[PDB]
């Protein structure tokens, strides 16, 4: 069973600072890796799919990124709404694993 | 396209209710539901998926013996059976679709049901 | 017409195994489905039904929480998953149909 | 949930006598009773309390599969089925050892 490992925890910034998050599998996953944004009272919703790829109507501040092992994902210039929990998830082998979460706080 | 979710209330543990998902939009016989749970200081927990045309199904260890799944293609609507409620299995519910076969991960998300095992 | 089982074999305490119960002559839509059991040394119990026009289905006490019976209406063929598998859970496995007048060759699944 | 009790277990007949096998149920089933046989699937014999040497017949409370003549082929194991109600229940199975 995969294990997603988050990077940070949890982080503060300000509107329009570039923020980074890092997830790294136990196994291979070969681009397999998916983000998604929850705001508090929300359902998650997808941002990126495969690593790098951007789900149609989401801002492209967003974007994802890889590196083997690892994978990144960076909001490039932080609104408002972006205060929220981010978490990525393998989607390469079954179960679908999820990182920790990150709490961004703004 | 839309996923819709109803169910979700005080539930003695020992329990059991069932959660219900509603699609507009799609056809879910052309894809697999997903269920996820939230539990407070344990992010995002994936509990069970069910591929509707046939009606196989995979579920988390924390929930295998405990939930099925089970969907009806007419009405298009998936449930998670919840038999023998605990403690831990308090959080926020969600049904997901797994776009493009898995190609689009869970493109397309329900509000959440709260399951409160009081 | 007819029902012919397949799956099921040997398999762990609290293993998975999926059985399987294609049907001939005649069309599983048109009718309910049902798995019935024998374990070593007890009678029959009836473990679950499915009406596959539309996934409704029931389960024995026994077994709820634990099996899923389902249906491929256009394979024509019923299942049942079974997870979490006791070693009470050891019998022949029967697939049948509704009065139960056609009845599967049987399959064993041994948990041990 | 209600019972079916067979009577008897087990029993041994000779390749030739005339056997009785009762059925007794815990709630009213009005004539829905089936006897499968068991050798092999089980095979329905009698739906219905009657209809299919295999005799069945109500007797008050009580239900009855009486084979006349055993013959060696009838070596099996006998339930008796309610179809009245959900969920379906059987009886424990009585074996016929000839």
């Amino acid at each position: 069973d995969i294990q997603m490992t988050q990077s940070p925890s949890s982080l503060s910034a300000s509107v329009g600072d570039r923020v980074t998050i890092t997830c790294r599998a136990s196994q291979d996953v070969n681009t397999a890796v998916a983000w998604y944004q929850q705001k508090p009272g929300k359902a998650p919703k997808l941002l990126i799919y495969s690593a790098d790829f951007l789900y149609s109507g989401v801002p492209s501040r967003f974007s994802g990124s890889r590196s083997g092992t690892d994978f990144t994902l960076t909001i490039s210039s932080l609104q408002p709404e972006d205060f929220a929990t981010y978490y990525c998830q393998q989607h390469y082998t079954t179960p679908p694993t999820f990182g920790q979460g990150t709490k961004v706080e703004i | 396209v839309q996923l819709v979710e109803s169910g979700g209330g005080l539930v003695q543990p020992g329990g059991s209710l069932r959660l219900s998902c509603a699609a507009s939009g799609f056809n879910i016989k052309d894809t697999y539901i997903h269920w996820v749970r939230q539990a407070p200081g344990k992010g995002l927990e994936w509990v069970a998926r069910i591929y509707p045309t046939n009606g196989y199904t995979r579920y988390a260890d924390s929930v295998k013996g405990r939930f099925t799944i089970s969907a009806d293609t007419s009405k298009n609507t998936a449930y998670l059976q919840m038999n023998s409620l605990r403690a831990e299995d308090t959080a926020v519910y969600y049904c997901s679709r797994w776009g493009g076969d898995g190609f689009y991960a869970m493109d397309v998300w329900g509000q959440g049901t709260l399951v409160t095992v009081s």
